[PDB]
């Protein structure tokens, strides 16, 4: 039978060739393929498809899904397509066409909808992987609800709490502090991984930390990021397959940027706030982004570049670092050049990740909105990418989504477990309404269970009445949180029973394959170039061509969605 | 006071409404949360006054905020609003359809590939069948229900509906009112045609071999008169 | 509405601001939390109007509340204020230095025993040394960094800086701009002088025995030209 | 650099678009795709690619392959393509481009060739999955080397040994006999699964057998295949998720074919020797093949149809069943019609599997040659399939390979473990030289180890000197055979610790998803039709059209390859 295009789209969501506007941005996602058979689409409800002996099987099957996300529009580095998503044992069991082969054509064999299957209507929704925030300062446990409310399911970084060390650096230093924090982690719904103090010119002190459970090390100038420290830290990381994150020597005390790069010696390293406002060698830290071994990320305050970015920083730097009021400027000439270039470098795929720097020169619940605001800003300034095929922004979308999903996962050695919408991976997914894409998520799924979601009046006759606000769900509570949350550790710690020894009830998984991840290993952000900074004008150059952008007067995914 | 957790929620909603009212008075175009809170507070106010019915309020609140009173795209973002409030007869749900007047801007806008219709159940052989609901009550039949096993109130050539389902969009139902006669379009069931359950007239593959057994069970159970 | 936990916080801050406004209108001198909330709500209001820059607001809010508008000591208690608000270009941090005008009353005041200077690094032998930053970029050197191991861009008699650090307050740094020449005051490192790390030119006790080895490593690594 | 096409093919094997003749048949396999990057192909040897810090990585990786099969031409239902195959932990770890990402472009991320990788040159070789023979009479342990020497790695069926029951039926009856055989199985390299006696009109006796380890039941007329037996057996199989195999009532004692089909009641059943010469309702058993619930197989003696097929049977039936010499004929008029139709039914995808009937009216080391002889015969008689796209027989090849690989695996509930060349499956593979494809294999890999291969003089200076004959390899010996071989059991037995209880050291895996496999579930052999037999002429009809074939005077993969 012939169904009107508008009626099909209302009932099942968009199909092949349809374009979806991402929020209030000028970014258009085109459905590349639809895995359904027209007339066999699954719909849940009274008199609908998913019913006993019809869409729901009566035939027992070893692949009976625990949950079915019907008619989802997947947005992932793997593609922008329409498919049913099947969850089983807290993992993505299958992606394709779910249902009952007894009564339906074209059913994906391992996507059986049966008696034990729960239904979630994804028709007209965008499904993406849970975001990974690789620059968390564990300052406040109140960051976690803020993060989840912005589609972030995993947080790497460090801290002890509201102390000067943490306030400045992502560092949980020493054995005792690492054990304490890993045990504190039990409370939360968020997946965690802790970094220890990499700022050491002695082996023993570094080794103790990896064995204590650290997923890596943070080298930060507050503890002195000297060439000796850089070499010693990377040497231990290489031995123990853990990642190193760096905040470089801003004041060029022990050397210039090239001296730091030399100390690294082509070894894998995660360069935080690569632009340099968040910290690092002045005025040339951005030059590191061109290097193959450097895995660079950006922090939220400098992305996107706005008319208030520079003004906000010339004071935000004074509250964080606690500077004298006698200090006025240098940052007023250095900063515009690198902040502007940074946005273009993101569009070029030179900067591979976006991070927060949460309550330590950056915002916790801003990674996702700010990534899409930058994507939108560039599209608006530079136009549609030349890389695009058709009337869509699919390539740009894939480049930007990778910044907060897959690329942080690759960097930290968790890409086999999380990071993307792929069969076999843990079911850490986010459901979005297209009108609110990138700004306000609907449902947060972690380990196949809903852990956090937008919810209305608790007394109310339906879940829709006002006030609708973000609340913790069943997957975030009781002993179910131990089933849905992961505490990542080093292989040494994992293999030596850290879980049992610390009495951790959460899922404990090791980080693996950190040492041999180069720029070539990333998804849609593999660009290497000769990045140079004029020491007089502070202008940034990519292979001799001025790299810049104009500041935004207004951004997407902001004013229309927020009260304050 | 003995404030219930639901009363604590309503205070925040009401305060948000009061902030939104202030901003509108300042001449600012309201955003998505401001618009929702502005309308919610009005509903909460009228409910307390206990002079208007739920029916009255549902009607009164359509386009309560006009397109120029809100930011672009706000109306389309909020197609419906729901707010529970205490009336003299107790807490009732006030449901408003189109509380904010829409405009040309649409966030999350879907642009079709083509305006051409979608051919559902393509290539399947259609069977036209006359059905009459001889029963005293109206009934509906779903897209994937084995037509042969439908309520015995329905009068049709059951033999012709064996191993078939309605050629209607997946999830939709066809209504046959009490006494109503309709021409239905049936298509053969997909997959293996392993029909298990419903009225248990078949419980197996819908092949020619099972047909006589199925027709006898249908007759015995009163589906075939 | 989809209210985030951070939006729920801001409602409380804004309501506290509204209560403070009411109390000021009553002619009451505002206390510490009232004063902070009063200024915060103003910033939140101006940000929503989206007509002022962060730069404008930072300037506008200095002495936003005058000494007679607040209780004594309030200004001194709040030397700086910070409030994040959504502007048309997104959430930005408004940082105000001296938002409330101070008065001569000071809660938690420190009264000095003497006005006489504190002799830091007392009894240590000072070494005057001419240093030139021959590099293209300016650099700073900390109070406890082994001067001998400073950026190779710095031109000075390194032999004279062996086993020494800057005679400056602990935690302070000395700036040497690109091309700038300065006379630095060096003092011998405290304790055992066991210098481990930095540029690894020494990695041991800074004695006469280690000196030749250290000078050769410095020359080999390009610190000594 | 520009390499001459002949030189490329000599060095690395065929690439995209090249056609390979399968043995001496008229079947042509076209390379559909090549997963390599030209210039980055892996070659093993002195001064070659796979060397320290070059093609072989020096960077540790979690995905370092245990074995690499370089430049293989995969022939599987999944496709006919060129790729490197990576084995790790006795499973197919990856398929694509293997090597070192440190020095090479386009390397599949989970296909790391490193210090711990062994090399196997597949350049110019055909790699297929190990065959599954679902009709084994466990008569003689000497069948196993014969089977392996013909590319068969898994054998389902039954027996006790050279006793009348086994001689006739694939049945290991009762608890004691099942336990004895499962313990005897420890000896072999072959994967096994045993069927019990399904011929019972009592529940208890059937249940005992599933709980004793049986992977299913064989209903055989020698123990009376009555409608009561058919119903009782299928009822227990349905309860316990096990397969049922059937040899129908030849003499139509309790009913005709339709009476048997009625007793089955649309339930999943494996119909052995569907043609009927091997046994079953005379003259209409072949009519069952049209039914959706019937999963039909063929036995080797009737495939392909030759000028000696009928003559051989009119006596081979008398030695197997031990018949009086007073019995002359009926089989002389019935048999030509069904034997001829059977070959065409295979080409049409009506008969889904090929089996042996080993030493009980069929040959052990003939499943694979005879399948390809039939494929070749049909191609020669009926020409290239209309289904084919291009100057190739890819569709026919895929249809035929599925008969002895994937389709028996689907039928018996082992498709998740074995049956095809797919990532995640157990590494049960066969290496073939194209000139000997389907007739004489080179190497047999089981669980990632070489278990059997063609080997020359044991004293000899190289492995090539004469006499070259099939010999057992390291994977078939010691405690390594327990690591490379599987004994399949029912879920009930598996879950109740049959492994521990019987002290089995072999890999014990359960059979699952047997009950809901219909014709629709097969690969390239899903054809259903109205099959009828004229009771006067014995001619076979498919939807009213005479289904037949001419007898072969000579077959491929025979006379050129064998001494006797
Ligand atoms: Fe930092
Ligand atoms: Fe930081
Ligand atoms: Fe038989
Ligand atoms: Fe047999």
């Amino acid at each position: 039978m012939k169904m009107k295009r508008q009626e099909y789209v209302n009932t099942y969501g968009p199909t092949t060739g349809d374009k979806v506007r991402l929020g209030d941005t000028d970014l258009w996602a085109e459905v590349e393929h639809d895995y359904t058979v027209y007339g066999e689409e699954l719909k849940f409800g009274a008199g609908k498809t998913i019913r006993e002996g019809m869409g729901q099987s009566n035939s027992p099957d070893e692949n009976t899904l625990d949950l079915v996300i019907t008619n989802a529009l997947i947005i992932d580095y793997t593609g922008i397509y329409k498919a049913d998503i099947g969850i089983k044992n807290g993992k993505i069991h299958g992606i394709g066409k779910a249902g009952n082969k007894d009564m339906q054509d074209g059913v994906t064999p391992h996507m059986v909808v049966g008696v034990g299957t729960e239904a979630l209507a994804g028709e007209g929704m965008i499904i993406t992987a849970g975001g990974i925030d690789s620059h968390t300062h564990f300052l406040s446990p109140q960051q976690f609800p803020t993060a989840l409310a912005n589609g972030v399911t995993t947080m790497f970084g460090g801290g002890t709490g509201p102390v000067d060390g943490t306030n400045a650096t992502t560092i949980t230093p020493g054995v005792w502090n690492l054990h304490r924090m890993l045990r504190a982690a039990e409370e939360y719904g968020m997946n965690v991984g802790l970094l220890g103090k990499g700022n050491s010119s002695s082996r023993a002190q570094l080794v103790e930390q990896v064995k204590a459970g650290a997923i890596g090390f943070k080298l930060h100038e507050d503890w002195g990021t000297t060439p000796s420290a850089i070499d010693h830290c990377l040497s231990v990381a290489d031995e123990y397959d853990v990642q190193v994150c760096i905040h470089t020597d801003t004041v060029n005390e022990a050397g210039y940027v090239d001296d730091t790069l030399r100390a690294m010696n082509g070894r894998a390293i995660h360069a935080y706030h690569i632009e340099g406002a968040g910290g690092g060698h002045s005025p040339d830290v951005i030059t590191m982004a061109g290097e193959v071994n450097i895995l660079p990320s950006s922090t939220t305050p400098t992305i996107p570049y706005t008319i208030n970015t520079v003004a906000e920083h010339l004071d935000m730097l004074m509250t964080c670092h606690h500077l004298d009021k006698r200090i006025r400027f240098s940052q007023s000439r250095i900063r515009p050049g690198s902040i502007a270039a940074e946005d273009t470098l993101h569009d070029m795929g030179v900067i591979a990740m976006t991070s927060s720097d949460s309550q330590a020169m950056g915002r916790a619940g801003e990674v996702i909105p700010r990534t899409w605001q930058t994507a939108d800003k560039n599209k608006k300034e530079f136009g549609r990418l030349t890389e695009e095929k058709g009337d869509n922004d699919n390539f740009r979308i894939k480049r930007y989504i990778s910044k907060y999903t897959i690329n942080p996962a690759i960097t930290h050695g968790v890409s086999e477990y999380i990071g993307s919408v792929e069969e076999g991976k843990i079911a850490d997914l986010v459901v979005w309404n297209p009108a609110f894409f990138g700004v306000k998520p609907k449902i947060i799924i972690k380990g196949g269970m809903v852990v956090f979601s937008e919810m209305g009046d608790s007394n109310a006759s339906v879940p829709t009445p006002q006030p609708v606000y973000y609340r913790e769900m069943f997957g975030h509570h009781g002993k179910a949180k131990f089933d849905t949350s992961i505490t990542f550790v080093s292989k040494v710690a994992y293999e030596n029973g850290i879980k049992e020894k610390l009495g951790l009830e959460r899922k404990v998984l090791p980080v693996k394959n950190c040492r041999n991840v180069t720029k070539k290993d990333f998804k849609f952000n593999n660009t290497t170039a000769k990045i140079t900074v004029n020491p007089e004008t502070f202008e940034v150059f990519v292979n001799g061509k001025l790299c810049t952008s104009k500041p935004a007067t207004e951004v997407a995914l902001a004013s229309r969605y927020t009260f304050f | 006071m003995k404030l219930t957790p639901k009363e604590q929620e309503k205070f925040l909603l009401y305060y948000a409404g009061e902030v939104a009212r202030k901003r509108k008075e300042e001449g600012l175009k309201l955003n998505q949360p401001e618009a929702i809170a502005y309308i919610s507070a009005h509903i909460m106010d009228e409910a307390r006054r206990g002079k208007k019915t739920v029916a009255q309020l549902m009607e009164e609140c359509v386009h309560f905020l006009k397109k120029d009173e809100v930011m672009p795209g706000v109306g389309n973002m909020v197609p419906d609003l729901g707010v529970e409030a205490n009336f003299p007869d107790g807490t009732k749900l006030v449901t408003v359809n189109w509380p904010i007047e829409p405009d040309d801007f649409k966030a999350g806008e879907i642009k079709f590939a083509s305006d051409k219709d979608i051919e559902l159940n393509a290539g399947k052989e259609i069977t036209e069948l006359k059905v009459t609901n001889k029963g005293p009550k109206s009934l509906h039949v779903g897209s994937h229900f084995h037509f042969f096993e439908a309520n015995r109130a329905l009068e049709f050539d059951r033999e012709k509906a064996y191993g078939k389902r309605l050629d209607i969009p997946s999830g939709n139902t066809l209504r046959i009112g009490a006494g109503e006669t309709k021409t239905v379009h049936l298509i053969p069931i997909g997959g293996s045609k392993k029909i298990i359950g419903m009225n248990g007239l078949l419980n197996g593959i819908a092949d020619d071999l099972h047909k006589q057994k199925a027709l006898e069970k249908a007759k015995h159970h009163g589906f075939i008169k």
